[PDB]
RNA sequence: UUUACUUAUUCAAUGAAGCGGAGCUGGAAUUCAUUUUCCACGUUCUAGCAUUCAAGGUCCCAUUCGGGGCUGAUCCGGGUU
């Protein structure tokens, strides 16, 4: 493995060189989804403690 | 040489402050002598009397009263609401043939880490110009009934322990609520708590303790 | 006489454990800050069988509170737990089936597995394929939860004490006859060889307590006081009972 | 400011990684702090004896200050000075021819275990300070009660080494002072009665004195909790 | 003749990380006149992401090309459990 090239060897992608991009595409969705869904889970907890 | 009759003292039990005369009999337990004595050992006594002795009422006879031991302070112990039995005849009078009986099961806390179980036992009676000496019921009678004495109770005893509870279970709040609700169509006498203990305490806390004393 | 099997074998040579392939042991998180506090979010890696056990094993990886790191921790099989299943730890993280968290913290009847008369053993009893334990009593004074176990035993813990709500994955496992001891020799290739057994009446006086007689026999009865010597252990060690079992031991 | 925008961080429980906290309490120790610090520990543990018991009870800081003030210019001969000793009654014994009283005799601080205790004996001693170190606790436990059944002052102090430091040693234990000076005579006087009332009648109460039976902050709080919160609210 | 606390003796456990108490906030019995008290203390839709004195809040820098604590995350006391 070691004795190629980036542009030969894995690739110039995320994570091109550890899973398989695949798995990895169901990965952004679920995480860039949850993190969304984290500040507006985040901001209503803001709000069920001030009127009180 | 035994002789262990020298060595039993005698202890005085008081009544709660949800009741009258605190002042209810002299019975006997044990002085130390041999080594041995009565203190912060066992306590796991209780109390057997009925309330109509323990207050003064002839038509209204019923409903023996269940304490627990709490704290001594120089040969005067008190105790507090830790039950509530019954007698045989007090159920086995009221349950007679051709009528309809009901058993309601429901649980309740209060907010000083406290626990108790309470229930109600309902029966039925009759109407203007009746002629038949029997009837049944319908099922979508008893289903009713049984969801709406839970509903009252669980919401009228949490917050001040046995304070509050015992503050709408001797009035008669509760039977008289359900009896002119359900009025409406078919009504049902009687209906009371029958047989209700606790069982689940705190701990200890001389704090907790003293907002509920007399 | 000579020298018995079971009294050779407690010397130790080859009657050790058939790992090296296997995954791991039987070690879940100790209890710390927030394991006796609040909880965590945890996460299952997969439910990998163990090579040379019966019911497989939940290696439930733990997300390191000290920086990113992520060591891999095992628990039990829990019947039915998916891949990928947020199994939460915590005195604090609800009652849900494979979660974990203090027996005095949840209600009784509640039925968990690999309990620990201490919690943070990260592992002792109810860890067998298929059973399981059942919690008969809560006395929140000096922290004391009363829990059942397959036999039927009353050891009263601590309310603290580790405990996984479910059964261990292999049920009827023993309900189902093997026919062929071949699969049975198939399973010891993994464990240790407690297996083959043969009669003492069958090897000569020297080999074995029962031996002799060239008409086949025990000799003296097989009934043995519960704490015999270590050449006379062979037979019926205190049979208060013997013949229509009722499962009784110490006492019942 | 201009670019100056934060956002939150939880640590609370179960989530986030916990920093620089202050493990100084449950830090891995090696068996020779495990022992000299819970020495001292499984000492406060137990009863202390009525012979001891006033290890840990001693002098107030101010007195023994003072105990200490004139003492440091009664410091012996050392090396270089003690040999400016031997040059003295050389160009006197010699140049001169002296009769040996050419130099006047010793006036400075006393040192010397086996010797202080034989000064007590023969009571020649004008003064006597007592140490409560030593590791053998059994080994120099006679200093106060001799000086009590012979009369001889004793006032026990925090620091054994300045004993033996302003007088060449390393350690000393016992600083006495049989003499005084042509002007620091005042200070034998006072200190022989402020170190009288200090300890040396104290011991007619301190007879039956037992110390120790205190356990750590832990069974201390929680002992106030079972046996405080059992009456007292 | 009886049970208590722990320091000897002794178990189990970790790469001695969460101890005793109390307290900052809030909620939960409500006050015999005011703090007469009990519980929690960022993480529960979902095979994700979590790490460089954390960033901020604040001051000395002799101003700079860069740096330091305190709090954040309570503090007191050394008895890892």
């Amino acid at each position: 493995y070691a004795t190629v090239s980036k542009t030969h060897k894995t690739v110039s992608r995320a994570y091109g060189g550890s899973r398989c991009a695949n798995c990895v595409k169901e990965r952004i969705i679920r995480a860039f989804l949850i993190e969304e869904q984290k500040i507006v889970k985040k901001v209503v907890k803001e709000q069920t403690e001030a009127a009180k | 040489v035994v002789d262990p009759f020298t060595r039993k003292e005698w202890f005085d039990i008081k009544a709660p402050s949800t009741f009258e005369n605190r002042n209810v009999g002299k019975t006997l337990v044990n002085k130390s002598t041999g080594l041995k004595s009565a203190s912060d050992a066992l306590k796991g006594r209780v109390v057997e009397v009925c309330l109509a002795d323990l207050q003064g009422s002839e038509d209204h006879s019923f409903r023996k009263i269940k304490l627990r031991v709490d704290e001594v302070q120089g040969k005067n112990l008190l105790t507090n609401f830790h039950g509530m039995d019954f007698t045989t005849d007090k159920l086995r009078s009221m349950v007679r043939k051709w009528q309809t009986l009901i058993e309601a099961n429901v649980t309740v806390k209060t907010s000083d880490d406290y626990v108790l179980r309470i229930f109600a036992i309902a029966f039925t009676r009759k109407q203007a110009n009746q002629v038949k000496r029997h009837s049944y019921a319908q099922s979508s009678h008893i289903r009713a009934i049984r969801k709406v004495i839970s509903e009252i109770l669980t919401k009228e005893v949490q917050g001040s322990t046995l304070a509050q509870l015992t503050s709408k279970l001797i009035p008669e709040v509760i039977n008289k609520e359900i009896e002119n609700a359900t009025k409406d169509i078919f009504p049902l006498q009687n209906i009371h708590v029958r047989k209700v203990k606790l069982l689940k305490q705190p701990k200890f806390d001389v704090g907790a303790l003293m907002a509920l004393h007399g | 006489g000579r020298v018995i099997r079971n009294q050779r074998k407690g010397a130790g040579s080859i009657f050790t454990s058939h790992t090296r392939l296997r995954q791991g042991a039987a070690k879940l998180r100790t209890l710390d800050y927030a394991e006796r506090h609040g909880y965590i979010r945890g996460i299952v890696k997969q439910i990998v069988h163990d090579s040379g056990r019966g019911a497989p094993l939940a290696k439930v990886v733990f997300r390191d509170p000290y920086k990113y790191r992520l060591r891999e921790e095992i628990f039990i099989a829990n019947e039915g737990v998916h891949t990928g299943q947020f199994i939460y730890a915590g005195k604090k993280a609800s009652l849900n089936v494979g979660n974990v968290l203090p027996l005095g913290s949840v209600p009784e009847g509640t039925i968990v597995s690999n309990v620990e008369e201490k919690p943070g053993d990260r592992g002792a009893l109810a860890r067998a394929s298929g059973n399981y334990v059942i919690i008969i009593g809560h006395n929140p004074d000096e922290n004391k939860t009363r829990v059942r176990l397959p036999s039927g035993a009353k050891k009263v813990i601590s309310s603290d004490a580790r405990g996984v709500i479910g059964v261990i994955a292999g049920g009827g496992r023993v309900d189902k006859p093997l026919l062929k001891a071949g699969r049975a020799f198939h399973k010891y290739r993994l464990k240790r060889n407690s297996w083959p057994k043969t009669r003492g009446v069958a090897m000569n006086p020297v080999d074995h307590p029962h031996g002799g007689g060239n008409h086949q026999h025990i000799g003296k009865a097989s009934t043995i006081s519960r704490g015999a010597v270590s050449g006379q252990k062979a037979g019926l060690i205190a049979a208060r009972r013997t013949g229509l079992l009722r499962g009784s031991q110490k006492t019942q | 400011n201009p670019l100056t925008h934060s956002t939150p961080k939880n640590f609370g429980i179960g989530q986030a990684v916990q920093p620089k906290r202050n493990l100084s309490r449950y830090v891995k120790w090696p068996e020779y702090v495990r022992v000299q610090r819970q020495k001292k520990i499984l000492s406060i543990r137990l009863k202390v004896p009525p012979t001891i018991a006033q290890f840990q009870y001693t002098l107030d800081r101010n007195t023994a200050a003072e105990t200490f003030k004139l003492f440091n210019k009664y410091r012996p001969e050392t090396a270089a000075e003690k040999k400016e000793r031997l040059t003295k009654e050389a160009a006197a014994v010699a140049e001169g021819k002296s009769k040996q009283d050419a130099s006047p005799k010793p006036y400075a601080v006393k040192y010397g275990l086996n010797h202080v205790v034989a000064l007590i004996e023969n009571k020649k001693a004008k003064l006597v300070l007592i140490a409560n170190d030593v590791d053998p606790i059994e080994l120099v436990v006679f200093l106060p009660a001799l000086c009590k059944k012979m009369g001889v002052p004793y006032a026990i102090v925090k620091g054994k080494a300045r004993l033996g430091t302003l007088v060449n040693q390393k350690t000393s234990a016992v600083a006495a002072l049989t003499e005084v000076r042509a002007e620091d005579e005042a200070a034998l006087a006072k200190l022989v009665s402020t170190i009288d009332a200090n300890f040396a009648d104290k011991y007619d109460e301190v007879k039956k004195h037992w110390g120790g039976g205190i356990l750590g902050n832990k069974a201390q709080a929680k002992m106030d909790k079972r046996a405080k919160n059992s009456d007292s609210a």
